[PDB]
RNA sequence: ACGAGACUCUGGCAUGCUAACUAGUUACGCGACCCCGGUCGGCGUAACUUCUUAGAGGGACAAGUGGCGUUCAGCCACCCGAGAUUGAGCAAUAACAGGUCUGUGAUGCCCUUAGAUGUCCGGGGCUGCACGCGCGCUACACUGACUGGCUCAGCGUGUGCCUACCCUACGCCGGCAGGCGCGGGUAACCCGUUGAACCCCAUUCGUGAUGGGGAUCGGGGAUUGCAAUUAUUCCCCAUGAACGAGGAAUUCCCAGUAAGUGCGGGUCAUAAGCUUGCGUUGAUUAAGUCCCUGCCCUUUGUACACACCGCCCGU
């Protein structure tokens, strides 16, 4: 029985296959052209 | 009789029956437009001297 | 010293390579002349690092053999020194330029390979390694059941060799194999 | 021999799919950017992708992609099939017309035409790569 | 999707990082001799981790430059450096009527079972010797042997539930192999600073089957054991065999590698010509080819499929 993954380790391992990159999804990036000063108090 | 010299100017791979004698273009120190192929026993790099005890014998090429 | 590093008690310069082809391959000079044969080593590690090498120390490591001489570096550096000294008494040159012209005219300029059988040339490199191990084998045969010891052979061997007197080991092998490549040249 | 596996590829262009804009030249600063960008859990197989992620971008620089789809390869391509030119070549004033294209438009409605040139004939039969 | 790779261990370095009476070092008081000064693994100690032990993180990627590469993939150099290809482990699909029923209280069936093929005790045997093969060890010497003198290792093991058989310091007696008191250690604490061999330095020996070689063999002394004869091993003295570098053939091997020389572990009441590990001295030659032997792809041919150790013809 190949054991199935979590980061935890309750159902098999704690660690990923070696040969496994989980590339993490970014966000959208607002940017602007106009400079805005973020000044608040 | 004379005994003469040639510098390698180009290796030509590796010939022989066991892969054994180096193909070498040679050139001559009397003449240095005169150049012949020549079989080589022995580690050869380029840019190094040999001496011919027969300057008329031009060996078989592929 | 900056003056000159004087081979235990030998000369530096005045040891003239007067060959025109194997001056590359022949290390006794400028760079590599130190106090001793014995080095580090690893000029075992690439190919044509092995030429760098100075001779005395290839010549050191060439008198090494037959098994129970294996891996005795403090011997044979005291037979080199020993057949060292005992040149200079005999012949009345520094024993590097004795040496010098030995490896030089031992060095076979052809020999014969299986393509059937067909003469061809002999690189430089091969010529050096030929000389020094025809001299060396010259060497440990003449000592061998013998009263005569092998500093007494190994200088005896260089002498003749320098000489081309004939009565080497290492020219009669070399008179031998030039001759039998001329016979399929 | 030192090639890269298809593991090390296809993890290194899809990083720079996603943050292209954050890398740069040297292997050392931009193994610093695939800490946080990829898990990776062996620094080895890290410095192996990150030292490709470098190699990828230098010919970025260059001009053309494998299929990587960077977002300024994307603006002059669009601006080079986004284009519109001036009174150019299907904008003529002389069109050429052929000795039997004339008789074949004087079939049509378009016979005596304003702006045609009617090429005298080319004599001397002769279109066929001779044979051998 | 598997295998390759990635992976885990090990090796190299780190004056930076963490910590040390079961590791040290530097400086200091004291003690010894010393011709103002050296050595001390002689005593004790206020800092520190360069040496040591094992932790965590870094570090190395063909990354920089130059060629070649249509040209991506890459290849070869050179700089920089602790490394610019360390060494292992793990290891697919499909098989072999390989080997093991003498590892098993895993084992179907067959055969035994008080006429034992069950079980223990007393002896013998696996070693017997006209021969033939394989793995080894010592050598054939002077690059050596014998006798003195000098200076350095690294892997491990240890008082066993059965289980005694540990490891051994120090001081006596014995030529020696050993014996006897008296400790220390369940171990970075003791053996132990593991004073290992070879090598190095000095003596004799002199090409002689010699002080090369140490088989066979006679006599005597302890140890282990309940018991040693067909001699357990080990010590002494005597005996001093073949063998002058090994025919045809043939094995292993490319860097701390081969080879030499020692030391641990297993076996072990007794015990290494074996095996498995460790260090030490340290090479020659090669950076190649498909010529031998074999392996993997692609075409191709086939009367082969227990597949060339195949099939098959005629007198």
């Amino acid at each position: 029985i190949m054991l199935p993954w979590d980061p935890s380790g309750k159902i098999g391992p704690k660690k990923p296959l070696p040969d496994h990159v989980s590339i993490v999804e970014p966000k959208d990036e607002i940017l602007p052209t106009t400079p805005i000063s973020e000044q608040k108090g | 009789q004379p005994i003469k010299l040639a510098r390698v100017t180009k290796v030509l791979g590796r010939t022989g029956s066991q892969g054994q004698c180096t193909q070498v273009r040679v050139e001559f120190m009397d003449d240095t437009s005169r150049s012949i192929i020549r079989n080589v026993k022995g580690p050869v790099r380029e840019g190094d001297v040999l001496t011919l005890l027969e300057s008329e014998r031009e060996a078989r090429r592929l | 010293t900056p003056d000159i590093k004087l081979f235990g008690k030998w000369s530096t310069d005045d040891v003239q390579i007067n060959d025109i082809s194997l001056q590359d391959y022949i290390a006794v000079k400028e760079k590599y002349a130190k106090y001793l044969p014995h080095s580090a080593g690893r000029y075992a590690a690439k190919r044509f690092r092995k030429a760098q090498c100075p001779i005395v120390e290839r010549l050191t490591n060439s008198m090494m053999m037959h098994g129970r001489n294996n891996g005795k570096k403090l011997m044979t550096v005291r037979i080199v020194k020993h057949a060292f000294e005992i040149i200079h008494l005999l012949t009345g040159e520094n024993p590097l330029q004795v040496l010098v012209n030995a490896i030089i005219n031992s060095g076979p300029r052809e020999d014969s390979t299986r393509i059937r059988r067909q003469a061809v040339d002999v690189s430089p490199l091969r010529r050096v390694n030929q000389a020094i191990w025809l001299l060396c084998t010259g060497a440990r045969e003449a000592a061998f059941r013998n009263i005569k010891t092998i500093a007494e052979c190994l200088a005896d061997e260089l002498i003749n060799a320098a000489k081309g007197s004939s009565n080497s080991y290492a020219i009669k092998k070399k008179d031998e194999l030039e001759r039998v490549a001329k016979s399929n040249r | 021999g030192r090639v890269r596996t298809k593991t090390v590829k296809k993890a290194a262009r899809v990083i720079i799919e996603k943050y292209y804009t954050r890398l740069g030249n040297d292997f050392h600063t931009n193994k610093r950017v695939c800490e946080e960008i990829a898990i990776i859990p062996s620094k080895k197989l890290r410095n192996k992708i990150a030292g490709y992620v470098t190699h990828l971008m230098k010919r970025i620089q260059r001009g053309p992609v494998r299929g990587i789809s960077i977002k300024l390869q994307e603006e002059e391509r669009e601006r080079r099939d986004n284009y519109v030119p001036e009174v150019s070549a299907l904008d003529q004033e002389i069109i050429e017309v052929d000795p039997d294209t004339k008789e074949m438009l004087k079939l049509l409605d378009f016979g005596s035409l304003s702006n045609l040139q009617v090429t005298q004939p080319t004599v001397g039969m002769n279109f066929k790569t001779p044979r051998g």
